[PDB]
């Protein structure tokens, strides 16, 4: 068969055309000859053709296709009940579809594709003309013929399938455009598009010039951004390119979409596969890739020194990390010489810091062993296609026998048949890898045999430059050796190196880029981006031999990564050109320059690609550390970004020139000469994973990543899908995604199908909307994880889009079924469950392939002659696996997640990821199958078949009515017979329905989550930050026994299961919306119900996203109420009785309550977690991590632990701690303050007043502190131990070392084991003073020390004059004063809130009893926006309550003695005269109780602020200002009550005299800290304690001190 | 006290050992590197440099 | 057991020895044969 | 007794290996600064 | 007779020694020539 290919996946070679067209004398040649014209072109210059390709406009007809996008997207987008964006999204469709210039490329690919299929995997050697256009193409063997006019373009079929290729990404790149358009603020950007390709076709420069401008054009771009928004470093990128003086056209457009936008310009110029690519000119290419593998840059002297100075780096990294992951040195042999600081920290096992800046020290120092090489790879790496050379006598096999013949005039000595396979599988078959020790034996002597010295140089395809870049083919014996050296370095080394471990450990990653993003935009760190070119073919063995050695000695494999070090120079190269063959002497290769090499300095392009990793992080370590900076260099490549924090003392500019400097110094040394042209410093663009980061934020790839066996249909759109859906994982917005993947699935299946099928709309929509879950072909539509990020059930979906299409559009349900066309299996097939979990039970019709597993299986055991594979197939394991799934299948409450989580943990599992390993590789398939051609046509004619039959499938009503949950959950009972369970998850859009806060009803609010935005956002700040926030399958096995013993199952079954498997290994005893979010402050407030709650709130997000980018704005608060209660299950997790005892046997051939327990963690996890807290600075608190995620938890769960035994716990931790001064003036000022995760959190799991006054601690401490609000009394009771000694030291008595002991390795054991103790306390309503006409004057009066006592009492009495049952209260009343009318009995309040819960949070915050709770209605209050009846807040109206200030007291009240306001209730004066205090009863803690009539204890009180204050001025460097001023409240208290005047300021002078603290008001030591107290008033609270008996017994044994302060002289 | 007073000898005995064994391999990185130089462009075979695995 | 632990170390000290000394003979000949060169 | 025969032996085998150490370093230079001189 | 055999070991100890020093012996001169040669 000729003509195997579809899609460009080689380099555009150009010699074959050369031979056949002046030398070659086969029959081809003949009508080759005839069909070339006077003016025929050279095959270098065939793209020089296919932009003059027009069409004649509107050829072919799709629209339906538009029409068939447009309900699709209309569908989609109206069950995501986002339906206000239905319009931008088909409207978008629909220009993108109807735009001239982008039709024309659309039907010029369709073309392309159709004449692809047409020849493509054809039989016929020859195909007559095909029409392109103007084009007439013909097809000769692997040769084609372009005549658009009398022009002549031989050129080879990979040029063809360039062109074709080029067709198909433009393509891609104007409708994601035009899509991408339609959903910004800078919408309609298609022109510049256009404009663009225009331009770069307009281009006649010659071949080298135009693909270097093309090569260029995106890092001229960056160049641009870069220099224009460089705001600390200077920038020179731009100026290094010749575009401007080249294409002065393309220079001006790309300057005026940066005019434009920054991220419009990356984003446009990051394609590059859209213009066509190079034919490599193998003649000079080849020449230059042999002449740098050999070239010197350095003397070899001076590499090895410098190899020297990497290796006493290598070392002093190794050392240092291995020191931090074990605290203890490695087995070291210390040289003589070596620094007494060496030997010192070896002896106590530790890492100096000094060190760092001496790695020079470590030239003595030499590792011993640490390890033995694994001289014994897995399955994973060694079952690969890389194709490999088997030895040298097959090198003969790549070149082409006739170009050989007329290249030198005799025949090349080709055997019959390859002396061996060609790729590692095929050898792994063979038995030839049986016995991988012996065959590395001579790379452990070192001395490779010469029968594997031989590599063969392959160009790579799809790269943009003329010379080409040559990637590796290596024998068996050289692959074998790479896979081991790379796995022992990746393994046993490279985590251990300190610096570089910080590069892979992806928390630390993440971290790093998240605070790179933080910490770039302000500007305090820039980023050098090292980009090498001549990387690969660089390193010299001169530079990594001392390396080589250390690690030789450290894995204790003689001279085996040396061997591979000194390699080339051994090794003959030969570049894999056929139709330009090396000279063959004596079978060998000949050396020539061009064609074969003998002997290099490097090894090549993908070699080594670990070790040349390692001394690269060396040398750019020792480049920055002699500097003096900060670095954390990132990357593993080729490219390389070096983050360089500020320092105090130089601004970013000369840092930057001097890591420059460095850099450059320190690579030159390394023969690694590094140039302008590739390296850029910048605070604003930051490349890392092949993704731009422009100020921070992620530069969306929607333009690159839409533009990018046997065929078929299924595989071409499950490419399509996988691809679409890797971008939508990228920063690209999910719609844009969305829609382009729709029109793409599309213009696929027009392609494919015959006109009856693409010509019927409703059929063409459905069969879209029919997604794999239900046993369709793979559609973008169908695909939750689109948004989402975690897993999610798709079948609740899939109806839902059903139902979704049935009910909107014309199509008819007997439409569905014939689409669809369920069938049920006849049997259960358990094993494809336990893979998928959520997959029905049907007959997958449109897979490629079924059931090969076995067919490969089958193959491999048979027709092999090795030894590893039988032994791994001694029985057929898709049987076991059989046995195994039908075993699993008894759980009588069937959990497929659990199946898969327990068959996941099986070494079946692992034998049937070998077998779909093996699969994997392209021919061995074919092996098995054993031609494709028919099987190709017989597919498709089976689907074109399929999409006929009017016959319906299983009759589908029933399951699309009603909700989707009960839909799936009856679905999977039917397709399976026995009520599956525990799988189905509800789909978001059905179970919540977004509303719009402005209108809505109290029945809409009962159940429902809110959404407040802080500000009215808009298109800006979607894009702007804003403030809120192996063996080792033993120990999973271990680690999921013990969650298993924990949730309580002990089952015989599995305890023998999971001993069966632990014998058998021997053992035997989201990202796209976190930028809006940030701008979201989110609320949970109904208490209802894991991972799927994420998903509900990415929901939240994506409706605000959407409800914006429609030209809309949200500015009130909005809803997401529950929908579907049949959605809302109530889980009740049961027992996984087997039930039939497990038959699965082994494989073995592969390969005291817990309430205490959890308080006293709880108090040991929060003391920590403070202790970091508190070392954290104001730059490092933004992060909410707490130690050990201590977030995580629900309210609940905590109230079940009584808080008395968690305080007692902490207590007892902070007095242990006994932290000095700085740490305790620490935790002092910031726990006085709230901030991270702190009393922030502490704060936030005691709203419930119920703890408060049933904390033990508490109550007991109530009537000794004194406070001012909720925030402050939780923190004198939390800093209890460091103030207040008189109590802690009671409450310490208890204790228990048991307890102590308790590990926090399980602290999530304990919650679970305490989840369901009891029922959390109640919440009691404490009463405030009321009044009542007739009533005795008892003299108390709630809010005594706030201004507003009065107006609160007035108002309080006004209400119960008029007898209210029902008040309403506006935000704009003090919020104090609504606390006291919320205390009264037998009334109803109703908060004007408007949606906003802020003013009812305050409420409930500073309020201590369960008044605000009980008596304010909630449901009326979010949905109350003007008051209905008597209402608070407003001047004037109806039913308003109206307080006016009297400019003179004229009136006496019984209980107030000063009336000092009038009430009055619509313009008439509420008469209170006759009103009279209420008898008094318990009281709220509103009224300050713990100061209270009893001058005891305030006594008690006032000594103990006394003594605190005391202890405070003994910690040094402490602000111990504000709280002088709440003793001096105090004071001016007593001073009230002694009957001592008020001074409005008063001084006093602070320090420590002679080890003792100092109060005085008289300066009487000169180190004294004069402060100054003002503002003090008489309290009127103090009033009522001013009782003349009382003021002798206040003095009465306080200290002198304190009494001296009271006094005033 | 006998069993240790030669024990430290044996060390050093081993330290002399382990100098030794840096003394030469900076002697092989050398050598090879000079034998490896001259073999681009000729047929010189691949000497080993370590016996062999016990 | 410390006697026999240190006949152990010693003879494997003795087979290091050993392969010192093939080792070093082995260089014979890549030294001598770069004379031959010359 | 016996032992005592067995130390002094060690004694003059260091003081060959002392001996035998400055013979490597004498020519550690010399070996040495033949790689810079080429 | 754990004693004996140690003997042994010592005695092949010094004979591989002198081996050692004669192979040497035979190492430094032509080693030496070289700098002759240059
Ligand atoms: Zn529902
Ligand atoms: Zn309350």
């Amino acid at each position: 068969i000729n003509r195997t290919d579809q899609s460009l996946k080689n380099p555009l070679l150009g010699t074959e055309v050369s031979f056949c067209l002046k030398s070659s004398s086969l029959p081809h040649h003949v009508r080759a000859l005839g069909q070339i014209k006077a003016r025929n072109l050279a095959s270098c210059d065939y793209y020089l053709l296919f932009r003059q390709v027009v069409l004649p406009p509107e050829v072919y007809p799709i629209g339906v296709l538009i029409r068939a996008a447009e309900a699709i997207l209309t569908v989609i987008v109206s069950a995501w009940k986002l339906d206000h964006m239905t319009k931008t999204l088909y409207s978008s469709v629909r220009y993108a579809l109807t735009n001239p210039r982008v039709r024309a490329q659309l039907e010029l690919h369709i073309a392309y594709q159709r004449i692809v299929g047409q020849v493509s995997y054809s039989r016929e050697a020859d195909i007559g003309p095909k029409r392109l256009g103007n084009m007439s193409l013909q097809f000769i063997q692997s040769l084609v013929i372009a005549t658009i006019d009398t022009t002549s373009c031989l050129m080879t079929y990979n040029h063809f399938l360039a062109a074709a290729d080029t067709a198909k990404s433009r393509c891609h790149l104007l409708i994601a455009s035009v899509v991408q358009g339609a959903l910004w603020e800078q919408g309609s950007f298609l022109d510049h598009i256009i404009n663009m390709i225009d331009i770069i076709d307009s281009i006649n420069l010659p071949h080298d010039d135009y693909f270097t401008i093309i090569k260029s054009i995106f890092p001229y771009s960056q160049g641009l951004v870069m220099g224009r928004h460089n705001v600390s470093v200077s920038s020179d990128f731009a100026s290094v390119f010749a575009i401007p003086e080249l294409c002065p056209q393309l220079d001006s457009l790309l300057k005026k979409l940066l005019q434009l936008d920054p991220v419009l310009l990356l984003m446009v110029s990051s394609v590059q596969k859209s213009w066509y690519f190079p034919e490599i000119r193998m003649v000079d290419g080849s020449r230059e890739q042999l002449h740098k593998m050999r070239v010197e840059l350095e003397t070899p002297q001076a590499l090895l020194s410098y190899g020297h100075t990497l290796l006493s780096i290598f070392r002093a990294e190794f050392i240092k990390g291995y020191v931090s992951k074990n605290a203890k040195w490695p087995p070291v042999h210390l040289l003589p010489g070596c620094d007494k600081s060496i030997k010192n920290a070896r002896e106590l096992g530790r890492w100096s810091p000094a060190f760092d800046r001496r790695w020079q020290l470590f030239e003595k120092v030499v590792i011993l062993r640490i390890a033995d090489l694994d001289m014994d790879p897995d399955f994973n790496d060694i079952v690969s296609d890389k194709a490999i050379i088997s030895s040298r006598r097959d090198w003969v096999f790549e070149y082409n026998a006739a170009a050989f013949w007329k290249k030198y005039g005799e025949r090349l000595e080709r055997p019959p048949a390859r002396s061996g396979p060609s790729r590692l599988v095929n050898a792994l078959i063979d038995g030839r890898l049986d016995n991988i020790p012996a065959l590395l034996e001579p790379f452990y002597r070192g001395a490779v045999e010469f029968e594997d010295r031989l590599t063969v140089l392959v160009p790579k395809e799809k790269e943009l430059k003329v010379k080409g870049r040559f990637f590796s083919k290596q024998t068996l014996a050289i692959r074998i050796y790479q896979v081991v050296a790379e796995a022992a370095l990746k393994n046993e080394v490279m985590p251990y190196l300190k610096t570089h471990s910080m590069t892979m450990s992806s928390t630390a990653l993440t971290h790093l880029l998240n605070r790179l993003s933080h910490t770039i935009t302000k500007g305090d760190s820039f980023v050098i981006n090292l980009d090498y070119s001549s990387w690969c073919n660089g390193f010299r063995p001169e530079l990594q031999a001392p390396i080589c050695r250390q690690l030789d000695q450290m894995f204790n494999c003689g001279y085996f990564f040396r061997t591979g070090c000194t390699l080339p120079c051994f090794t003959t190269f030969i570049i894999q050109d056929r139709f330009n063959p090396p000279y063959s002497l004596s079978g060998e290769p000949v050396e020539d320059g061009v064609t074969c090499a003998v002997g290099t300095k490097t090894m090549g392009e993908g070699m080594r690609q670990k070790l040349w990793t390692i001394l690269t992080s060396c040398w750019e370590i020792i480049a920055l550390r002699e500097i003096n900076v900060t670095f954390n260099i990132l990357g593993q490549g080729d490219n390389q970004t070096i983050i360089i924090h500020k320092s105090a003392s130089q601004n970013n500019q000369l840092l930057a020139e001097r890591a420059l400097g460095a850099l450059y110094k320190h690579a030159r040394l390394a023969g690694h000469n590094l140039k302008v042209e590739e390296c850029w410093v910048s605070d604003c663009l930051y490349e890392y994973g092949k993704k731009l980061f422009f100020r921070g934020v992620p530069v969306p790839g929607c333009l690159k990543q839409l533009s990018r066996l046997f065929p078929n249909l299924y595989s071409k759109l499950a490419c399509l899908t996988s691809s679409c859906l890797s971008a939508a994982m990228a920063d690209t917005s999910p719609w844009v995604a969305l829609a382009t993947g729709v029109c793409l699935y599309l213009i696929e299946l027009y392609v494919e199908l015959p006109p009856a099928i693409i010509q019927d709309e409703s059929l063409l929509t459905t069969l879209c909307l029919v997604g794999p879950s239900i046993g369709g072909l793979p559609t973008p539509a169908t695909l939750p994880s689109v948004f989402f990020r975690g897993m999610s059930d798709p079948l609740p979906f899939q109806l839902a889009l059903l139902q979704t299409l049935i009910k909107t559009t014309g199509v008819t349900c007997s439409l569905v079924n014939r689409v669809v066309k369920l069938r049920i299996a006849p049997y259960p097939d358990w094993l494809s469950l336990v893979t998928d979990p959520t997959s029905l039970n049907i007959a997958q019709v449109y897979r490629p392939e079924r059931q090969i597993r076995r067919w490969i299986e089958e193959a491999i055991a048979t027709s092999s002659h090795s030894s590893r594979i039988a032994t791994f197939f001694q029985q057929p394991l898709t049987e076991m696996a059989q046995l195994l799934a039908r075993d699993l299948s008894t759980m009588m409450p069937l959990r497929p997640r659990d199946m898969s989580a327990l068959f996941a943990l099986s070494n079946v599992a692992y034998g049937l990821s070998i077998i779909d390993l093996f699969q994997k590789s392209s021919t061995v398939v074919s092996a098995s199958q054993a031609d494709v051609a028919l099987e190709s046509v017989r597919y498709k004619e089976s689907i074109i078949q399929g999409l006929l039959d009017t016959t319906e499938g299983y009759n589908m009503q029933p399951y699309l009515e009603g909700c989707t949950y009960l839909a799936a959950k009856q679905l999977r009972r039917l397709t399976w017979g026995r009520d599956l369970v525990g799988v189905t998850m509800p789909f978001v859009a059905e179970q919540f329905h977004p509303h719009s806060s402005v209108g809505a009803k109290a029945e809409l609010y009962l159940d429902a989550i809110i959404y407040c935005p802080q500000e009215t956002l808009r298109s800006h700040h979607l894009t702007t930050r804003g403030d809120q926030p192996a063996a080792n399958l033993v120990k999973d096995t271990l680690v999921l026994h013990q969650w298993y013993k924990v949730r309580k199952v002990t089952d015989p079954h599995l305890n023998t299961l999971m001993a069966r498997f632990l014998l058998e290994k021997g053992y035997t005893s989201t990202g796209y919306v976190n930028i809006l979010s940030t701008w979201l402050r989110f609320s949970s407030d109904y208490l209802h119900s894991t991972i799927h709650f994420q998903h509900v709130f990415t929901y939240g997000c994506l409706y605000a996203d959407s409800v914006i980018r429609s030209g809309g704005v949200i500015s009130t608060p909005y809803l997401l109420s529950a929908s579907c209660k049949t959605c809302f299950e109530k889980i009740d997790s049961e027992e996984f009785v087997l039930a039939c005892e497990p038959q699965y046997r082994g494989a073995e051939w592969l390969i005291f309550d817990p309430c205490v327990s959890a308080s006293y963690c709880l108090g040991i996890l929060i003391g920590k977690s403070f202790l970091v807290d508190i070392r954290a600075s104001g730059h490092d608190i933004m992060e909410q991590r707490t130690w050990a995620n201590l977030e995580r938890f629900s309210v609940s769960d905590m109230q079940k632990l009584p808080w008395s035994i968690v305080i007692r716990s902490l207590w007892r931790f902070l007095i242990g701690a006994r932290l000095l001064q700085f740490e305790k003036a620490g935790l002092i000022r910031m726990l006085y303050a709230a901030t991270g995760p702190t009393f922030s959190f502490l704060m936030k799991v005691f709203q419930d007043s119920a703890l408060l006054m049933d904390c033990a601690p508490l109550d007991r401490l109530s009537p000794r502190i004194n406070f001012h609000s909720r925030g402050d009394l939780v923190a004198k009771l939390v800093l209890l131990p460091f103030i207040n000694p008189g109590i802690v030291e009671i409450e310490v008595s208890g204790i228990n070392s048991k307890y102590h002991a308790v590990s926090e390795a399980n602290m999530d054991l304990y919650i679970a084991a305490a989840k369901s103790v009891g029922v959390k306390p109640t919440q009691f309503v404490e009463e405030t003073n009321d009044f009542t006409a007739r009533g005795h004057h008892h003299g108390c009066y709630s809010l005594s020390w706030s201004k507003s006592r009065n107006q609160s009492q007035v108002l309080k009495m006004v209400v119960r004059k008029l007898k209210l049952c029902v008040l309403y209260i506006y935000p704009t009343v003090d919020p104090a004063v609504a606390l006291d009318l919320c205390h009264l009995p037998a009334l109803t309040i109703i908060l004007v809130l408007g949606g906003d819960p802020a003013y009812y949070e305050r409420l409930l915050e500073m309020d201590l009893c369960g008044a605000v709770s009980s008596r304010v209605d909630i449901p009326h209050s979010l949905a109350a926006r003007t008051h209905r009846g008597f209402a608070v807040g407003p001047d004037a109206g109806p039913g308003v309550i109206r307080l006016d200030r009297l400019e003179s007291v004229c009136y006496a009240h019984p209980c107030l003695e000063e009336l000092e306001f009038n009430a009055y209730l619509d313009s008439e004066l509420v008469d209170i005269s006759d009103m009279c205090c209420l008898p008094l009863a318990t009281p709220c803690k509103a009224l300050f109780r713990p100061i209270y009539r009893s001058l005891q204890s305030f006594r008690l009180a006032l000594m103990d602020n006394y003594s605190f204050v005391m202890d405070l001025i003994m910690i040094r460097g402490l602000d111990i200002r504000p709280h002088l001023e709440e003793f001096d409240e105090l004071l001016v208290v007593g001073q009230h009550i002694l009957g001592q005047p008020v001074l409005v300021e008063v001084v006093y002078y602070v320090g420590v005299v002679r080890k003792r603290p100092v109060l005085a008001r008289h300066p009487w030591s000169a180190d004294l800290k004069r402060i100054t107290v003002g503002g003090r008033a008489p309290c009127p609270s103090a009033a009522r304690l001013r009782d003349e008996d009382c003021q002798g017994s206040l003095l009465v044994g306080l200290p002198a001190g304190l009494t001296q302060l009271l006094i005033i002289d | 006290d006998s069993i240790r007073i030669l024990g430290e000898n044996i060390k050093i005995l081993d330290r002399s050992m382990k100098t030794m064994m840096e003394t030469m391999k900076l002697m092989m990185e050398k050598v090879d590197l000079l034998y490896a130089s001259t073999a681009v462009g000729t047929s010189a075979p691949m000497l080993p440099s370590h016996p062999a695995p016990p």
